[PDB]
DNA sequence: CCGCAAGGACCGCATACTACAA
């Protein structure tokens, strides 16, 4: 329970290291992840890790693929943010850091949210947990580099 | 302790409890000078939640951004915004100049050599 | 035979792990009851062994 | 002619009976929303709107009595209802005027409903009222135009920057205004000390900030909701049928009281009034203004 | 354990009411506060001391607040701070701390919480009437078993403090409720067969009575029993679910007249005729004025300030929402 | 291990929602009404109730609303893009208040098979109540897939 | 076989209003969560809060006389008894709240101040969840529990058993999607509970359960159960007490602004009122006497007619009307 | 009859944050 930390402390750290390096002169859409970063969590609190994953999507379809997103084609910060924060999220359930690391997702790599949609109970309430645990260290290092 | 560090030339503090715990910190020289002329030093005198923190999730910190989760435990422990803004640069530069001079293998040993400096120099039952 | 069922064997550095950090940590405090409020030098935190908890001792 | 009702099965017989008038109902509201006929018009086709609906009655006269003769027998609760309002203005210390509709009102035409159209009844009273909320909001609109029209090209040049966020009539001047009032009221010191006569009474943009508030602060004045005198619910129709597909309307001749109250020590209430009454003369509340709808005299 | 006296506060909604829990991701953009176990409306003892603390320390910086005779709290401060009472001024003037008597009995500001706890309990705000569409009588003041049973368990703490089965067509109602010789109740959309019985719509008016007396919020309480209902707990479940109030607001655009872009939302609200209330309990101040140095004298000063009083609750201040009729029954 | 209705609700949207983009790609209209009539839905049933939306969407397709059974509705035999989404919508919610996401998932319906409709105006008004809020529950997951993935 | 106390009281506790048992703010979503048993995520009440609890209680009724042994407690005159000549210095001990009147310090220890003196006489145990309220869609809402939970029970009953040397006073299995439920709560025609979101299939336990809770709580139930009663599998169970507690946003809002103040939003978690816990309260021979309490049979007497009946507050919010649970306490 | 179909602020702040004997 101590490596997992680190390994999601990792991944935070270069997310929004992503962020603050493409971004870097435009502080509207680091400000955008920022307070998105802050809200997810209570979104997925209030709504459930499903609604809140079918509420970024609708912030981007033909399927429901993370990889497929590209955040960085979008017109202004708010959907920039929103699908940057979307994949980041998705790709942590679905990855982990790699396949090359302790931590390689909990999905096996298919999207969370067709995930919830077909497995167990169990297997969602891990990931809506795994969800709040890495979007918490995602708000640590938002507020000390964005 | 001290003349087992690499260059040695280190002072060596060791807080052993009357209950019986046994806290040992490894500093250089300039860290004692650097520490009584910082602002964190008349801050934790002016506390153990900030010192708690660190040297519990220390382990968990990322190796690459040691910095970044400074920057945050700084952000969450210290703060009108205008004296907010000033009182965490100042400390957080303060907490990175003590880093320089303790004695450590990486990062995570340094913060956790110095934090460990902090509880001795502020424990209340020690300096009433 | 309703405990094999539930066992699980982890590797030495993970039940390190488990059992340095999954203990209780619980805050107790004292209240000024004067005041209503937590007293001055009322506050401390205490690890706790957690039930269910399987322990042998050899007496010789 | 054919009506069902898609209700429960105890329920709809009784609905079948309350809209033929076999049976008496108390509450209007409940009638409509919760009774809706389905009306067979023709063929295998079923109807739920208003148009259909009078074809249970036999004629446009009989189906507006009937609605009002339901409406009316909350006359005696409403009575208390009103005069509790009453005392909840004055507690208050409000500014409490009456005004009466110059023209037919409808309030709350797009709630959605299987009638195809709809008006805000009281649910409890089924009385037609304005909420405070629309009030509220036709006259801080209303205070968007009279600034517009005097003070368009000041404001136009003074913010630029505002104006190419929006972006050059006066309609690209009102939505400035708003963004200006709405989102950067922290920009609004330079047009602070701009003053707007409606009519006779001289009303700052800082006035009108700290009215109807923004994001940092609360207004400093309540708009409460308007209800129709209990007189008129005794006397008169407070609906009719009207046509665009038929809708209900509140008539002609009907007067609503109106009440504001300052919650603040700079006691805006008389200035949140006169902006009020300006506004239910000149643009009217409810839908379809622009044919005239929701003017108050 | 020092609360020697409780005072039941009533609140009767005259217009629609909005407790809000926060935002969700469904048709009801806006929900109010409910119960989740059981789906009730409440409002959180939080919520409405808040509103009651906010008042009342309108009414102390107004010297508004009478203990028969007025109250002045700079005075009463310099009597209790003596040398640090002009430094105490500062502070409530720098809004850094609230008035005396504020503190005392709903508890210090933030840079004083620590100094002692607040004298008086906020009871969160219980459902015991919701109004409810009626095809005769135009609409019911309807409760169920389970909030009654709260009710009498809230007396077991109230006088400790001072030292009915029903099927789901089933109904006890008032005579001005029942169809002409039918002997059934129509209740929004559901037809409740009327059971005969002879106490519990009596005693509940007796209860009524002991706390709120023949005034019953601007009508005689005579008036209230011929249109009381009590009906099962799945059938007051599906009211407080269906029968709120559920309002359609927009944001216009000043540019074409016309709804903005993301400019429709539903709000919801309890209806107007809606009584709640909430327990609220009083024990010895821990911070003090002779006035107010006990027990007695705090319910004394709560009662008569809030008793007829016209309060705002929740959210939607300025567009005239939450305002409720408080009667506060010793 | 058991599966929460929530699962089995956001399983059956998708499946409805990707049917109705498969059969319909070239067609936005239908698409786009489909979107609308599912936005609408559940406001329609808070204020007019479940039974008088499911007949105010039959009564769009002219069909008797008291002698109807939704299997026999076949949404792909309309004209007009109107009455296909009228259909496919009056479909789906009846599908799932009859058979939930299937006999084997964790939400077999509450009907047991029964017309919806003809279910309300048989039963009582605590049964009509629970339909009533799972309708709701359905309708706000097939707003969220119609949203995302459906273009107008 | 557990010679070190004599006698035990089952303390149940029933939540009148949502209650806060807290263990502190965390760097979560939910900043201030309630107690929990960790390795099963069960709420709980440490035994030292309902100590806090009742220690602050007892000593309040002890101070105003209202403690009723075999007559009047009067704590003073009992004290001069017993400490005779210092007895005079002790009560000013207490009236500067040094120290803590003699029947307090007997049952529950010393105040900080006599620590050293001698031990408390009861122990107090951690209270457990016995029933859990979630909503149903029939009935409202059921008291939910499950076979580790009545397993617990049964070994509780052991102790207090192996206590008071009574071996007169000494099988349920569940799937995942199954349940043993009351009539109240299923489904018209189907056989079938819903409970929050899932589907629960009925088995053909309860009536055992319930004569069990009257023993403990007398023929009446807190003055109030078996048509909501739903047993589930211990899974299921686990996650209700974890994710169908209220999680309440609150706010402070700027007092001249009328907007939310910095610092000034946060998420706060609550036990549900229908809760239903209990504590296992041992009592030992006082370690301090006078004859009205000097055994372990007179301190339990003390113990029953002082709580049975009697309201408590636990855990904190008091002022927003937080923790407030009634009590039986029996033999 | 047609169309729409939320957004940002706040984002746990402060206090208490061992005491004492044996």
């Amino acid at each position: 329970i101590r490596e997992i930390e680190q390994e999601r402390a990792s991944f935070a750290f270069k997310v929004v290291s992503d962020i603050k390096d493409k971004y870097s002169q435009n502080k509207k859409v680091q400000g955008k992840y920022s307070s998105y970063a802050e809200k997810a969590p209570t979104i997925i609190l209030n709504n459930g890790l499903g609604a809140t994953l079918a509420f970024f999507l609708s912030k981007l379809i033909d399927d429901v693929d993370y990889k497929s997103i590209n955040p960085e084609s979008f017109g202004n910060a708010e959907n920039i943010a929103y699908a940057f924060l979307y994949k980041h999220l998705s790709t942590w359930l679905a990855e982990g850091n790699g396949k090359d690391s302790a931590f390689s997702g909990l999905t096996n790599g298919e999207d969370p949210l067709k995930y919830i949609m077909e497995k167990t109970a169990i297997d969602v309430a891990i990931s809506t947990e795994e969800a709040l645990s890495i979007l918490n260290w995602i708000k640590k290092f938002a507020k000390a580099m964005l | 302790k001290a003349k087992n560090v690499p260059g040695k030339d280190t002072l060596a503090i060791g807080l052993l409890k009357r209950s019986g715990s046994y806290y040992i910190s490894l500093v250089g020289w300039e860290l004692i000078r650097v520490f009584y002329n910082s602002e964190l030093r008349k801050k934790l005198l002016e506390g153990k939640r900030f010192i708690y923190h660190v040297l519990r999730e220390v382990d968990t910190w990322p190796k690459v951004g040691i910095d970044e989760m400074l920057k945050f435990e700084v952000i969450r422990h210290i703060r009108n915004k205008e004296e907010t803004k000033e009182l965490r640069e100042k400390i957080y530069g303060e907490i990175k100049d003590l880093l320089e001079h303790v004695r450590g293998n990486n990062e995570v040993e340094k913060v956790r050599g110095l934090f460990t400096f902090l509880k001795i120099i502020t424990d209340a039952e020690v300096f009433p | 035979e309703s405990i094999k069922e539930r066992i699980a064997i982890v590797s030495d550095d993970v039940f390190k792990s488990f059992t340095r950090f999954s203990t209780e940590i619980v805050a107790r405090v004292r209240i000024d009851a004067e005041k209503g409020t937590v007293a001055r030098g009322g506050l401390w935190y205490e690890e706790f062994l957690p039930s269910d908890t399987l322990m042998y001792s050899l007496i010789a | 002619v054919v009506v069902k009702y898609p209700v429960n099965s105890e329920l709809a017989n009784y609905a079948e009976k309350f809209w033929k008038k076999e049976l008496a109902i108390y509450n209007l509201s409940l009638i409509l929303n919760k009774m809706t006929p389905f009306v067979k018009r023709r063929s295998e086709s079923y109807k739920s709107s208003l148009s259909a609906v009078k074809e249970i009655f036999k004629n446009v006269d009989d189906f507006q009595n009937f609605l009002n003769s339901v409406l009316r027998r909350s006359l005696d609760e409403y009575r208390v209802f009103f005069e509790n309002y009453e005392r909840l203005f004055n507690s208050f210390s409000s500014k409490i005027f009456s005004m009466r509709t110059k023209s037919r009102l409808v309030v709350g035409l797009g709630d959605e409903s299987v009638y195809e159209t709809s008006i805000r009844l009281h649910r409890n009273y089924g009385v037609p009222y304005i909420p405070g909320s629309a009030l509220k909001g036709v006259a801080k609109h209303y205070a968007f135009s009279i600034l517009a029209r005097e003070n368009g090209d000041e404001i136009l040049r003074i913010y630029e920057s505002v104006k190419e966020d929006l972006k050059e009539d006066y309609y690209l001047t009102a939505a400035v205004i708003q963004e200006l009032f709405e989102k950067k009221f922290d920009e609004l010191g330079a047009i602070r000390n701009t003053r707007v006569e409606i009519g006779d009474t001289v009303i700052s943009v800082g006035d009108i900030v700290k009215i109807f508030g923004t994001q940092k602060e609360e207004g400093s004045v309540i708009f409460f909701d308007a209800f129709p005198t209990p007189e008129q619910l005794k006397d008169k129709p407070n609906l009719e049928l009207d046509i665009m597909i038929f809708f209900l309307t509140v008539p002609a001749g009907v007067e609503f009281t109106f009440a504001v109250a300052s919650r603040d020590l700079d006691d805006l209430a008389e200035k949140a009034e006169k902006l009020l009454k300006e506004a239910l003369k000149k643009f009217g509340v409810g839908a379809k203004t622009s044919l005239g709808y929701g003017r108050f005299d | 354990d020092m609360f020697e006296k409780a005072v039941v506060f009533g609140l009767y909604s005259i217009t629609p009411v909005h407790a809000g829990s926060g935002a969700e991701l469904s048709v009801i953009d806006l929900p109010i506060q409910r119960e989740r176990h059981t789906g009730f409306p409440v409002i959180w003892g939080q919520s409405l001391k808040g509103v009651l603390r906010s008042r009342f320390r309108q009414l102390e910086l107004d010297e508004k607040i009478e203990v028969s005779q007025k109250w002045k709290w700079k005075e009463k401060t310099k009597e209790v701070l003596k040398e640090k009472a002009d430094e105490f001024i500062k502070k409530v003037e720098e809004r850094k701390r609230d008035p005396l008597l504020t503190e005392i009995v709903f508890g210090p500001a933030t840079d004083g919480a620590s100094e002692h706890a607040g004298a008086v309990s906020v009871g969160d705000a219980k459902i015991l009437l919701f109004p409810v569409r009626s095809a005769k009588g135009v609409f019911a003041f309807v409760t169920s078993p389970i909030v009654i049973q709260r009710l009498k368990e809230d007396f077991e703490l109230v006088s400790e403090i001072e030292n009915v089965e029903l099927s789901n067509n089933e109904t006890i109602a008032g005579n001005a409720l029942i169809l002409n010789g039918e002997n059934k109740v129509i209740l929004e959309d559901i037809v409740l067969k009327v059971k005969s019985d002879s106490n519990v719509i009596e005693n509940l008016v007796e209860v009524l009575k002991t706390l709120f007396g023949d005034n019953f919020f601007g009508k005689p309480i005579e008036s209230i029993k011929e249109r009381i209902a009590i009906v099962s707990d799945d059938v007051f479940k599906s009211f407080t679910r269906f029968s709120t109030e559920i309002v359609a607001r927009v944001r216009i655009d000043a540019e074409k007249g016309t709804v903005a872009r993301g400019g429709l939302w539903y709000e919801e609200f309890l209806p107007s005729d809606t009584l709640m209330y909430s327990l609220i309990a009083v024990g010895s101040p821990k911070k003090l004025p002779k006035e107010v140095d006990n027990t007695q004298k705090i319910v004394n000063v709560l009662k008569v300030t809030f008793n007829n009083a016209f309060l705002q609750i929740g959210g939607d201040e300025t567009v005239g929402k939450g305002f409720v009729k408080v009667r506060a029954g010793v």
